[PDB]
């Protein structure tokens, strides 16, 4: 019954993978992350490991929102996906550091017909190596549904806010 | 079967309804695109590109629709009443898919049944994440609060982004904008990456987190702290007094805009000042727009064009076709060139409005 | 010692030689102000605002430069054969200062002359750094490439952020800034600010780094303060590296500028002809020839499926910030000659801000 972490711990996950792909969403928005997280970023692409961004169509709470906001920070646009030229990569990828995200990854979406985020199609971030979700709470997202993600084998629950959460999360990786 | 796609005859509306990326799609569905020739020649995509996608061009409208089973446009078809009748045009029986503002045009509805035709208006879209895809009210939207920005810009006489220059400093335009539906969202992305102060208001509470989630700052009478509390005005009121262009998005289905923006609010405000009144087709936010035209009163220019999605047709446009594209998918099938929509899809039941002659919708008092 | 503000006549000119930070600055050196009532109203600058700075407000730009002993204007004065001789209310002996367009208009040299007027053209002011703070090229020049970027907005059937949605991706808009200098780098900042995707190229060496750091991607071709021709040879050479992006831009702002020459050609029909349809070209450069053949002052241009845009006295366009602006270039090279308390000016001769400025001094 969900498995949580800590600043230091994210932090050594993520600085020994080889690939490691962000997953923003409505959550990194509502903190503001976007230098925090593109810090954390270029100082992991520092150590020579593998970065990329899996933007979700309906990520946020309006058409582009994680663009803009990316865009703000200077992510290089050659760095940042759409969900299908890259759901893919979430297979051959160690994590899968899902910063702000949820009801975009939630696989009830392929499965439970009986949910409300049924049909949707998501990001497979549950392919993934190790999942590394964030946010304040246990609360639902727009949905209003419980991510099953939210507690198996390789997901984290770095509770706390984005920005700070991400501020230190950079600070102990130097 | 043959799928048709005609020039938009209706004034001032540059959109169309289809896209080379989609003919391909649609081809590949086993469909026969044909579309009217120069037909998205406002969205930039010429009938070279159009062929070179898959899709055989038709000298008129006429020659298009005439034996189409499925046909799509983006504004409801012309009926006979307003002096061009396209729905005449439409095969008996045909398919038609368009934002035909359905609950809000009897006539055409009407039209459409005399000869059999099934129509699906794509606006009533019901809304459930697995439609999102296909929900044409949100994608055009969206490009208009982006243009409110551009607009509203281009009618300033000052510059967004604050500048320090060797000559003096130049400070940020100030932007308020009512409403934050997804237009007033992009707007305030929009005019936040420009540089502008931007400042957001709106009756759903809810709203304060989103606004600030692009940077915005929520208006809020917090002497108390989330009787009449509706001197909330005066809180506003005392940003709208500093404001450089303020943006209005408030709209209601099937009723009048919503004033947001009282004459006796235009006064007190500062000459040189510009209103976007994106509500302008339906009365709009601000009583003094007047649909089609820039106007000046007080000092300010409330600026009130129509169709602002038609202002940025050339991605308007692809994104429309794909929303129409997302919604027939699922129902062409083997039969190996057919479709079939299963009554069951709610996506289905609550877009139709009528089908072989009867309206079937529940709203449409039928 | 009176000094007054007219009020601009020309046609499309809304920018006004005066601001209340700057009213409030020259009362300070001892003069009294005087404007023109409704001077400020397309720099949104109220009388009311130039009032409370201590300004006088004058019933008519008749009685406004009735007395003043120095004249600050935007635009060169009208002549009477222009329509109305404004050259004729400057009280004889006077000083009139402002972009008097000396080089290129004699007829008004001598008219001020002739009424034994002293001016100086702001638009002549020598390269030297020092000078910054007075050169009325570049602060309005500077408002003049962050319009390009939104009358370029304007006038585009689509938007300029790439944008991941539900129903597809709107690609980011590729602009491509012909002439990276003052106008050029603000149109690249104003245009990366949108989220477009800038390409820039200048003949100058320098200029490649200080696009990199504005975010965008230098496009390699192949004095005292800027540039000379490079000859056929190097338009050529040049017009074949940019026509690979050429083809895949959206807007293109071209600004080059050549000191007492023609604008240099950089995007010709046979590239017009080979750009995507929609395409729109902001010519920057139109009032001096453009960059752009087609590109007609005044005017938009559609024609090969692209837009030629060319307005003209685009610093206008921005008003309201160019006034401010223009007006404070004019203080900074004013004040140095203001003697200590003795109210006259002693324009220093010898200082290099007066002597390549000064035109006619009788
Ligand atoms: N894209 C659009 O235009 C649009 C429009 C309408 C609806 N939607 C819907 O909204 C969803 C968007 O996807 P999403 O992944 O972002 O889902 P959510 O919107 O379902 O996910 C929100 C995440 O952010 C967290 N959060 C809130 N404040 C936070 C903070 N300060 N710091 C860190 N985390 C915070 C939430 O939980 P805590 O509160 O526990 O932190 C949660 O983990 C989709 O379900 C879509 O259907 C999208
Ligand atoms: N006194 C001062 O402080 C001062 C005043 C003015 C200009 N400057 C300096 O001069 C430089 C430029 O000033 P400007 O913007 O006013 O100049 P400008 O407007 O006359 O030049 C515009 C641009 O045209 C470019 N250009 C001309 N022909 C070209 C061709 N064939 N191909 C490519 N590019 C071509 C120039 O090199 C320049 O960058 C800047 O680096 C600026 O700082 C300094």
């Amino acid at each position: 019954s969900v498995k949580a972490g800590s600043a230091e711990d994210a932090a050594f996950i993520m600085k020994n993978a080889s690939k490691v792909i962000i997953v923003p969403g409505y959550g990194m928005a509502v903190a503001q992350a976007q230098h925090a997280l593109r810090e954390m970023a270029d100082v992991l692409k520092k150590e020579g490991v593998e970065v990329s961004y899996a933007i979700h169509p309906v990520a946020g709470r309006m058409p582009g929102h994680m663009n803009v906001l990316l865009a703000e920070a200077n992510v290089p646009y050659d760095e940042v996906f759409e969900l299908e030229e890259i759901n893919s990569s979430f297979q051959t990828a160690d994590v899968a550091f899902v910063i702000g995200a949820n009801d975009v990854t939630n696989p009830a979406a392929k499965t439970d017909p009986s949910s409300p985020i049924y049909g949707m199609p998501i990001l497979d971030v549950e392919k993934a190596g190790t999942v590394l979700f964030i946010k304040r709470s246990m609360a639902s997202g727009y949905a209003g549904v419980e991510n099953e993600l939210f507690f198996r084998n390789n997901t984290m629950m770095l509770f706390g806010d984005a920005k700070k959460m991400t501020e230190q999360i950079v600070q102990a990786m130097n | 079967m043959k799928i048709a796609i005609p020039k938009e005859r209706r004034p001032g509306e540059d959109r169309v309804a289809i896209s080379p990326e989609v003919v391909k799609k649609l081809v590949g569905l086993g469909f026969e695109v044909i579309v009217e020739q120069g037909a998205g020649v406002g969205a930039s995509i010429t009938d070279d590109a159009l062929t070179a996608a898959g899709a055989t061009i038709a000298s008129t409208a006429a020659q298009a629709l005439s034996q189409a089973d499925v046909v799509w446009k983006v504004q409801r078809p012309m009926t006979a009443e307003e002096g061009t009748d396209e729905v005449a045009l439409i095969k008996e029986g045909a398919v038609l898919m368009c934002h035909l503002g359905a609950l809000t045009n009897r006539p055409v509805v009407e039209a459409l049944t005399k000869r059999k035709i099934t129509a699906y208006a794509m606006e009533l879209m019901p809304r459930i994440s697995r439609a999102q895809s296909m929900d044409i009210l949100s994608s055009q939207s969206n490009l208009a609060g982006y243009r409110a920005v551009i607009d509203g810009a281009y009618e300033f006489a000052r510059a967004f982004p604050m500048m320090m220059t060797a000559a003096g400093t130049v400070p940020p335009a100030r932007v308020l904008v009512f409403g934050v539906g997804v237009a007033g969202l992009q707007a305030i992305a929009t005019a936040k990456r420009l540089g502008a102060v931007v400042m957001a208001t709106d009756v759903r509470a809810a709203t304060k987190e989103q606004v600030e989630s692009l940077g915005g700052k929520f208006i809020t009478v917090d002497d108390e702290a989330m009787e009449f509390r509706k001197k909330q005005a005066e809180a506003v009121l005392k940003e709208l007094v500093k404001t450089d262009i303020a943006i209005t998005t408030a709209l209601i289905p099937g009723k009048p805009a919503p004033v947001l923006i009282t004459e006796e609010m235009v006064t007190k405000m500062k000459p040189g000042s510009v209103i976007i009144d994106l509500a302008v087709e339906a009365g709009g936010n601000c009583p003094l727009s007047e649909p089609g035209k820039i106007v000046v009163k007080h000092g300010v220019k409330i600026v009130g064009h129509t169709n602002v999605p038609s202002r940025v047709a050339a991605d308007a446009s692809p994104l429309f076709a794909k929303n129409l594209l997302n919604f027939l998918t699922p129902h062409v099938d083997k039969d190996t060139k057919t479709l079939v929509m299963k009554l069951e899809d709610e996506t289905v039941s609550g877009t139709c409005v009528t089908r072989d002659g009867a309206i079937v919708h529940p709203a449409l008092t039928g």
